[PDB]
RNA sequence: UUUUUUUUUUUUUUUU
RNA sequence: UAUAUAAUAGAAUAAGAUAAG
């Protein structure tokens, strides 16, 4: 409904961190809740910040890979940055990034790069990823991985950006990415002529 | 015969003076109850109850104005105290915005009638400027009417005492934190009256004489036609109490009138009180600061200049030998004091300066430790200054603690 | 003249009307006196109006930015937070107590605001209104808006323009109703009889009464208690028609046309103006100003002078 | 023209530059108006330099308040004060001097407060421009006023400023009404140290504005009358007739520069205009001068050129003819038909002044005085208890006892009766006013004239 | 379509209630596809405005309000996203006021007033921030143009103690925000560059680009930093993208690096892959190489080539730069100069005061511009603009027409007024005056006059060539003033005391006056 | 041509 | 097995009469 009462999500917080039943509550189901409390744009950020610190690494060491992906698309969209919850997000990825969907993997992507993620390893082997599988990422999965704010950081190395580049020259058809692509690929550390090749191909 | 339509502002007696007088006694027992509690809990049940029934009286006031045309057939000194009531329970919060609103348009409204009738004599018109600029209650045709007809120097010539007396207190007491827009127009109306009270000028008490001086100095306004209510306090000096003389200083500084005569008299004046404060050993430094910056060294006595900085001096350390007995709220206090009394030589005792420098370094153990919370770096390198030129021996623990602030970078700079 | 300080030479005065013509704003200027021709109204729309009692023009007599602009001086004029300049310059205005209600309405706007100034000298407009009038000389009278609150705005009851208009001689007027808005029988559009205007031999209904604190209904079906028998006769065939108008739609009204103005209950507010010009040969009836604070005639003095601008003038 | 923001507000300023200074050019006015009306800001971002020159241009070309311009360019004022410098704050200032709205006042008050902190860091051209702009805002910041002038003495001892800015801070300060004779001085004394660099056109402005401010001291215009002196071979008419109002308002008996001035007046009979005529008459009138001459000559040249004749002209040259006594027959008669066509001009004392002349000479034109009367009842609310007199005793003159008319400046005479019924003269045209209109027509004002008081 | 047609007869007549999500969602499918007449009919886009004004914006983030701002405004429709206000008392958190400047920031509608009161609400709850948070509202702060400068400089301390949880994009956006900062101390930037140096090798392209801007911002009082990061990249140089090479040529050219070893190798790397520059890039590029003398017989063919590409379109603000490249260089340059000189042509509408004297000035003593078109339009446009030109940029406009020969003395007369308004401080400044003058060689007498009484107390600073010129100059307007005369042969005695004839024989006549 | 500047001022007794 | 991402800046510049206390 599009409703928007943050008092009341505010008391149903505070009731849920003050009942400790963020430690039995499920994957999705935490995933769920966050996604929701993120559509309306919640406003207060700190009772959210103490339900997702409040549960326990036991969970964060088995969780599926939607429902954690679900959880950190939900910290992105809501502008929370936690030092601590990353580090086990980070964990868990290196755990079960092989099962990533490719539109999971551009949600995971653009999602840790607007919260800033610090961490280069999981990004670059996540970028990796999509590149060994850029034959079957569709168009709106391009949209989220090169739509990302900090594109251009993980286009490193002409391996993991050329099928991708590729794939991208093919799908997409919208003047304003391509013209996006074309800029990032500008500010990238790629060889000239594989940017010179692709600014060819995506722009005229 | 004519339809004239004019009533004096201060016969005709409609409901509203019946409407005004029950809130006139509920108001003054409500204050009553003020000053009786010089049972808390007790008196706020009765202030509660006399706050339900001034509100329903307004309410039952606002409702026959607004279904029967009251106002038209009302006389001219009920409106002005409705306005009055009207504008004073909002400041007490004894109304909401929507009735309080819906009276203020209906009065503005009714006022801009008359108005354009012109029975609005020179004296409503600054009654209802004073009461509805003070009030800050916007309507463009009215205050724009109201700042064109309190240029009219030829009606405001004949006012009253009161008269005068109740717009410059209005004005003044509620100068602190009033809107910008509203300064324009208070400067208006002041200067409106300037002429009558320059003609008032041997009328005055001298409570009054100095609460019209500073309402004007506070308003940045020192017109031609109040000097001579100035220059009779300079002449009438002795009858002050200590404290008032440090404002009168001040004032008469600020009006081009602080001469070495009535410089020495204020100093001498000063030094009667039982125990010095911060203000008037302040006010004294800037005056013989004032004082000694006005002698000429080729001038017409310029033999003779030499014994005036001299006896400036001595009244100098009237005031250096007693600058223990203050305590200093502010850093630039002590600054300006100290700077004065070092840039015309005045001597101070040790003891003085030992009691100085303890206060500036209580002061200055607040921003760096607390940390939480406005002394800016070159305000602690003059201090420093200061210490080093005094001697590090008098604060040896302020001399460190400066040093270790300005290592570390917790004084803000003066751009920022 | 007189000596006019520097940084004061190049602002209007006070009074709007004193500009002798129109201003650059909205359309570019004026044509020039032979390029008038291409504004001309189709033979059929004449007769369609002298058959109705209105018509609407076939194209709208203003583009998108222009609508625009003259809705912003609409929303500006209604202000309350912060009066509008110039409000003294109107005729009479619904925030005159400063409250203001679900309806407001302003009249004399013209003397008080750009564009609105210039619509009055719209070629459009005015040359379709001198073919009205027998291809005569066109003299504004006043020109009204209307906008409505944004689910609450009232209905105008059913009216007679010359019922009001009893100071002018000859029945020699003409509307122009511009749609600000896109409009509808639940937002605003126009409802008024096909044939009302030629109704007992030009003469005028008595005047409705009508409840203000009641629905639309009664509003709109007082029209069968303010008429006759045969009237109703009449009307039984061909029922009141309403207009739906969109932005920049002009409709011409003939001032004995009863017309009625549906209520709002959509979303936001609507906003509609009426321009009442007369023809030439129009005559005054009673001495004394006919608008406030306007010139004052003689017993049958001729309509004139700079409160009545001519617009348009053939030949 | 598709342009951008900055790029139109850069031709608009040109535009109001050559509309301003080059002559008032009606089709610069009306494209620079067309072209602003399109204008917008919502979205592009601008320096404060930019926004500044858009709203001055704005409110220059007739753009009030109501605007969505001068409503983006006030709330961009309001919103970033701190991108105001000292050197885009004249504009702003002057811009939101004809504004009279709240966001105005606000801005013009932060200005002040911002231009009286930083008084002491400016130069020639920016405190000459700070100071014009805030003369035109008819602000009352006396301390700012101070400061200004106290930097203006100390940049003016070593010599800094010129003719235009000796012209422009001598207007801008006597505007103000600020009798500081110190600065006046200063000033004088920069204009004598440029010697030959002050031409007439520099001259002629710097004596109307020390004439203005009205300095007690009387050997500066000695300088003046004889510079002036030295100087009349080269002036056109606009400039003798301002002299001779500049030397009206000295209020100094002078004869060599009267004698050579009038022989240039009369020498330039043809180039007179009804404001030049207007000037002169009042001006004689101020000074006492009796020149019948010249008052001929004057006379029938107003005769020649009566369509000029303004309502503030009309009025000056009929109090003058009045009060001189010299006067015509068809010239009063042309005169106050004319002034029956404008009489919906008239202000709240130019009206009164024009009624009364009228009726003092005993000349009553039932047209004139019927559109005076009519006229006046917009007026009688800013009318102080003399000017009522005045307008009372010209209606009771012409013979209107009409309500209508009578009964607003009743309520003036009854809302003023201490200033009306104590005025030092005048109670003989009280005296004659009560005998016309009788006891009856007004009881309390009879009530209050049968007490004296 | 009568469904469709239906739906949109309803979202015109504003009885639809939409929801700020649903507008986003019909403004992107707008602007994407566009299939249906969405963006080009207009009734339906007001419609859809007047929905989105009195929507809810709060349930839609800065990009999405920004995205349908930018989306009415391509049809025409003035929109303009809603102000958000502080957050109350309990919303009061270091995730919420970093909303707000970000929502600042994007929109493009900044308050002070707003920015005050976020930066007050900050400094009590700034125990609770983030390391990235720091580093966030750091950037959003510097970006905001904000003149506090002790707030930054209490974050830039607190981003250093969180040193090891940052990575290297964020220290060096740090650090070029902290440079942009106006007010900040100089310690905290000494620190904060020790910190990038000694986190500079793991720099990618972004980080080399915003150091070398920091570094550029700050000036040549942080050299040991320049020299460290150009002794590390010389391993790159090669392989390297051309801005930031740009920006080291920029980063040379101010700080005057006198180790001309290293820049000869920047320099051709940078001439290599010149090609791939925008308008900004290789203007800047020309700059540098010149104040560094760096341009020789080839790579200013090179470069010159790549400017024609552009010179056709250039805007009005690069023509000057590379006027004066040209004119300074004694190099073959008159294809070029000749498609500028037909750019200024073209522009000469648009050109503002001090662009329009720039280009007269360069142009001054230029041969082929003699009998270029551009004199009578460049003199008519300045006749114009003479208004708006300042002290100086009349004085360029003066020397550039008087050296072109341009022949108007209503023109020159008008500049003669204009100056005489404004005041002369320099010889610098009245002299072109003069020589336009004595171009036509006429003038009133009082012009004479006043130009005497203006020069009479500059003759005390002048040189005997000066002095010579000035007096060919009064000679030809007809001066007869005395004293002017006087202060010269004053003047002139100092340098030679001896009357021989030795001297030429204007220099007799002048001592004999 | 030699007069002047640099505070947190808060104390006016009306029934409007 | 899900309905969707959006941030790069450049310009130094002065017009001038209100029927007052």
């Amino acid at each position: 409904k599009v409703f928007k009462q943050d008092r009341i999500l505010k008391q149903c917080l505070d009731y849920l961190v003050e009942s400790n039943a963020a430690v039995k509550l499920s994957a999705t189901s935490i995933g769920a809740m966050l996604n929701s409390l993120a559509a309306i744009r919640f406003t207060y950020h700190r009772s959210v910040k103490q339900f997702m610190i409040a549960i326990s690494t036991e969970q964060w060491s088995e969780m599926d890979a939607s429902p954690l992906v679900k959880i950190v698309s939900a910290m992105a969209k809501l502008s929370l940055r936690l030092p601590q919850v990353l580090v086990h997000v980070g964990d868990r990825l290196l755990d079960v990034y092989t099962f990533l969907s490719p539109l999971d993997t551009a949600l995971v992507i653009n999602s840790l790069q607007s919260i800033g993620y610090g961490n280069d390893e999981v990004l670059m082997m996540l970028m990796r990823h999509a590149a060994s599988s850029a034959r079957r990422w569709d168009e709106v999965s391009l949209t989220l991985l090169f739509g990302a704010s900090g594109v251009h950081r993980l286009l490193r190395n002409v391996e993991v950006a050329a099928p991708l580049l590729e794939q991208a020259a093919g799908k997409t058809s919208s003047p304003h990415l391509r013209q996006r692509i074309a800029a990032s690929l500008r500010r990238s550390a790629l060889p000239r002529a594989l940017v010179q090749s692709s600014t060819s191909l995506l722009t005229g | 015969p004519l339809p004239v339509s004019y009533s004096p502002g201060s016969v005709t007696s409609t409901a509203i003076t019946a409407h005004c007088d029950v809130l006139s006694e509920c108001v003054a027992k409500a204050d009553e109850l003020a000053v009786q509690l010089k049972t808390q809990e007790g008196m706020e049940e009765f202030v509660e109850e006399l706050k339900t029934s001034a509100t329903n009286e307004m309410t039952a006031l606002v409702k026959q104005m607004q279904t029967t045309p009251l106002l038209q057939r009302a006389g001219m000194h009920e409106l002005r105290r409705t306005l009055y009531y009207t504008t004073s329970l909002k400041e007490r919060d004894w109304l909401e915005e929507k009735q309080y609103t819906a009276a203020m348009r209906m009065l503005t409204v009714e006022v801009l009638r008359r108005d354009g009738d012109g029975v609005l004599s020179a004296d409503d018109v600054l009654y209802v400027t004073t009461h509805v600029v003070t009030a800050n209650f916007y309507n463009r045709h009215l205050w724009n009417r109201m700042e064109k007809s309190l240029l009219k120097f030829s009606n405001y010539e004949n006012i009253d005492m009161s008269s005068v007396k109740a717009f410059s207190t209005r004005l003044f007491k509620t100068r602190r934190g009033c809107a910008k827009e509203t300064l324009d127009i208070r400067r208006k109306v002041l200067l409106a009256m300037s002429r009558r009270v320059g003609v008032l000028a041997n009328d005055f008490d001298l409570p009054s004489l100095l609460g019209v001086l500073q309402c004007y100095t506070v308003h940045d306004l020192t017109p031609f036609h109040l000097e001579p209510l100035a220059i009779r306090a300079t002449n009438h000096v002795g009858d002050f109490t200590p404290h008032e003389c440090a404002t009168l200083a001040h004032v008469l500084r600020k009006w081009r009138t602080m001469r070495l005569e009535v410089c020495e008299r204020l100093v001498e004046r000063i030094c009667t009180s039982d125990q010095l404060t911060h203000h008037m050993a302040n006010a004294a430094m800037i005056a013989i600061r004032t004082c000694f910056n006005q002698v000429s060294d080729g001038g017409r006595n310029a033999m003779n200049a030499e014994p005036t900085r001299q006896k400036l001096r001595a009244m100098g350390e009237q005031i250096g030998c007693r600058l223990d007995e203050v305590e200093y709220p502010a850093l630039p206090v002590i600054l300006s004091i100290l700077d004065v009394v070092v840039t015309l030589k005045i001597y101070v005792p040790k003891k003085c300066l030992q009691v100085i420098f303890s206060q500036a370094n209580d002061m200055v153990a607040i921003v760096m430790e607390q940390k939480d919370d406005p002394i800016t770096a070159e305000e602690g390198r003059q201090l420093q200054a200061l210490l080093s030129h005094y001697g590090n021996d008098l604060a040896p623990e302020l001399s460190q603690r400066m040093k270790e602030a300005f290592r570390e970078g917790v004084l803000p700079d003066e751009a920022s | 003249k007189s000596y006019v300080l520097k940084f004061l030479r190049g602002q209007l005065p006070e009074d709007l009307k004193d500009v002798n013509g129109a201003l650059g704003c909205l359309y570019g200027t004026l044509p020039d006196v032979d390029e008038f021709g291409q504004f001309v109204i189709s033979p059929d729309v004449v007769n369609s109006f002298h058959q109705f009692g209105y018509v609407k023009m076939p194209i709208p007599v203003l583009d998108h930015q222009q609508i625009d602009k003259l809705a912003d001086e609409v929303n500006e004029l209604a202000n309350n937070v912060e009066h509008h300049p110039k409000t003294e310059r109107l005729y009479a205005t619904s925030l005159a107590d400063l409250t203001g209600g679900p309806l407001f309405f302003c009249q004399g706007q013209w003397r008080a605001a750009w564009g609105m100034h210039d619509l009055i000298y719209l070629p459009t407009i005015t040359v379709a209104a001198s073919q009205i009038l027998n291809n005569s000389l066109v003299r504004l009278w006043y020109d009204e808006v209307f906008m409505k609150a944004a689910r609450t705005g009232p209905c105008v009851p059913w009216q007679q323009n010359y019922a009001r208009w009893q100071h002018t001689k000859p029945v020699n007027h003409v509307t122009v109703m511009i749609a600000l808005d896109t409009m509808n029988k639940d937002r605003g559009a126009p409802c008024l009889v096909p044939g009302s205007h030629r109704w007992r031999e030009g003469g005028l209904l008595p005047p409705v009464s009508y409840d203000p604190t009641k629905d639309e209904a009664h509003q709109l079906n007082t029209i069968w208690e303010i008429i006759n028998e045969e009237e109703g006769e009449m009307l039984m065939d061909t029922p009141p028609v309403t207009v739906d108008l969109r932005r920049g739609e002009a409709l011409l009204i003939h001032p004995l046309t009863l017309f009625a103005t549906h209520g709002n209950r959509s979303l936001d507010a609507v906003r509609c103006c009426f321009i009442h010009y007369m023809g030439e040969k129009t005559y005054a009836v009673q001495n004394g100003p006919l608008l406030p604070h306007t010139t004052k005639f003689q017993a049958d003095a001729m309509i004139q002078g700079p409160f009545y601008p001519v617009v348009f003038d053939p030949a | 023209s598709h342009l951008s923001a900055r790029n139109i507000a850069t031709e608009a300023l040109q535009m109001k530059k050559l509309h301003q200074e080059r002559g008032g050019n009606p089709m610069l006015a009306q494209q620079a108006r067309r072209v602003l009306f399109a204008t917008s800001i919502a979205g592009q971002n601008l320096d404060a330099r930019s926004v500044a020159l858009l709203l001055n241009t704005a409110v220059y070309f007739g753009m009030e308040s109501d605007a969505k311009l001068v409503r983006e360019c006030i709330d961009y004022c309001l919103k970033n004060d701190k991108l105001i410098t000292v050197d885009v704050l004249p504009i702003v200032v002057t811009a939101c001097a004809t504004l009279k709205s709240r966001d105005a006042r606000e801005v013009i008050e932060m200005q002040a407060q911002k231009a009286a902190r930083n008084a002491k860091f400016l130069d020639a051209k920016d405190v000459t421009n700070i100071i014009s702009a805030f003369s035109k805002t008819g602000i009352n910041h006396e301390k700012l006023f101070a400061f200004l002038s106290r930097r203006v003495q100390t940049l003016a001892r070593v010599g800094e400023f010129e003719a235009a800015h000796l012209v422009i801070l001598a207007n801008a300060f006597s505007r103000l009404r600020y009798r500081d004779k110190f600065l006046f001085g200063a000033i004088a004394r920069r204009a004598m140290s440029l010697r030959e660099r002050v031409t007439v056109n520099e001259l002629v402005p710097l004596i109307v504005a020390f004439s203005k401010i009205g300095l007690k001291d009387p050997k500066l215009s000695k300088r003046f009358a004889t510079k002036a002196m030295e100087y009349v071979d080269q002036m056109n008419a606009e400039q003798v007739a301002s002299m001779f109002m500049a030397f009206a308002y000295f209020g100094i008996r002078y004869d060599q520069l009267f004698g050579v001035l009038t022989n240039r007046a009369v020498e330039l009979i043809d180039e007179f205009n009804a404001q030049y005529i207007s000037t002169t008459l009042n001006a004689f009138q101020r000074i006492g001068i009796n020149n019948p001459e010249l008052f001929d000559n004057l006379a029938e040249r107003a005769l020649a050129v009566v369509q000029d004749h303004d309502a503030r002209d009309i009025s000056k040259t009929v109090t003058a003819l009045a009060h001189f006594g010299l006067k015509d027959e068809e010239l009063f008669k042309r005169l106050a038909s004319h002034a029956a066509s404008i009489a919906d001009q008239f202000d709240a004392m130019g009206l009164v002044n024009t009624a009364h002349a009228f009726a003092r000479t005993n000349f009553l034109q039932q047209d004139m005085a019927v559109a005076l009367s009519e006229r006046s009842v917009y007026v009688c609310r800013l009318l102080d208890a003399g000017e009522t007199r005045r307008l009372l005793w010209a209606l009771a003159k012409f013979q209107v006892r009409d309500p209508k008319i009578l009964t607003p400046v009743f309520n003036r005479c009854l809302a003023l009766h201490y200033d009306f019924f104590a005025d030092p003269t005048g109670s003989e045209e009280i005296e004659e006013i009560f005998d016309f209109y009788g006891p009856n027509f007004c009881p309390p004002l009879y009530q209050l004239y049968i007490s004296r008081g | 379509p009568s469904a469709l047609h239906l739906i949109f007869e309803r979202c015109k007549l504003n009885l639809v209630e939409f929801t700020a999500q649903d507008v986003y969602q019909i403004c992107t499918t707008a602007y994407n596809m566009d299939t249906l007449g969405m963006l080009q009919d207009p009734d339906f886009m007001r419609g859809l405005h007047d929905a989105f004004r009195r929507s809810d914006q709060t349930v839609i983030s800065p990009f999405q309000a920004n995205l349908i701002a930018d989306t009415f405004r391509k049809v025409g429709i003035n929109s303009m996203p809603k102000e958000v206000s502080v957050p109350e008392e309990d919303a009061i958190s270091p995730e919420s006021l970093i909303l707000v400047l970000r929502n600042m920031n994007i929109t493009k509608q900044r308050d002070e007033r707003k920015i005050n009161e976020v930066l007050k609400l900050m400094f009590p709850i700034l125990d609770e921030f983030s390391p990235t948070q720091l580093s966030l509202t750091v950037t959003e702060l510097a970006r905001l143009k904000s003149t506090n400068a002790d707030f930054v400089g209490k974050l830039a301390k607190r981003i250093m103690e969180y040193n090891d949880d940052l990575s290297a994009l964020d220290i060096s956006s740090a650090a070029v925000s902290l440079a942009y900062c106006p007010g900040i101390s100089h310690n905290i930037l000494y620190r904060m560059m020790q910190i990038v140096e000694e986190r500079m090798g793991e720099f990618q392209p972004e980080d080399y680009i915003n150091v070398l801007h920091a570094l550029n911002t700050l000036g040549p009082k942080f050299v040991n930093t320049f020299r460290k990061i150009v002794e590390c990249g010389l391993q790159h140089v090669e392989n390297m993208d051309a801005v930031t090479l740009t920006n080291y040529m920029v980063c040379f050219s101010t700080m005057d690096y006198k180790q001309r070893e290293h820049i000869d190798i920047y320099a051709d790397a940078l001439v290599e892959v010149a090609t791939d520059l925008s308008e900004k890039d290789l203007v800047m590029a020309f700059i540098a190489l010149q104040r560094l003398r760096l341009l020789s017989d080839t790579m200013f063919g090179t470069m010159a080539s790549c400017v024609i590409r552009y010179a056709a379109k250039m805007d009005p603000r690069n023509i000057a730069p590379i006027m004066d490249i040209c004119s300074t260089v004694p190099h073959a340059s008159d294809h070029l100069m000749k498609v500028l000189m037909d750019r200024a042509v073209e522009c000469t509408r648009i050109l503002t005061a001090n662009q329009l004297g720039d280009i007269l000035d360069i142009l001054g003593l230029y041969p082929p511009a003699r009998e270029h078109p551009l004199v009578q339009l460049f003199g008519k446009q300045a006749r114009l603009r003479l208004d708006l030109m300042g002290p100086d940029a009349l004085a360029n406009a003066t020397r550039g027409l008087a050296n072109l020969g341009y022949a108007d003395p209503e023109y020159y007369a008008q500049a003669a007024e204009t100056g005489f308004r404004y005041g002369f401080k320099d010889w610098t400044l009245l002299e072109p005056m003069l020589m336009g003058l004595s171009i036509t060689g006429q003038c009133p007498p009082t012009m004479v006059r006043v130009l005497g009484s203006h020069i009479a107390p500059m003759a005390r600073s002048m040189s005997l060539m000066e002095i010579e010129r000035a007096n060919r100059y009064l000679r030809r307007l007809g001066c007869e003033d005395d004293f002017v005369y006087k202060a010269m042969a004053s003047r002139v005695l100092q340098f030679v005391k001896e009357v021989t004839p030795e001297m030429p024989e204007d220099l007799q006549v002048l001592l004999q006056r």
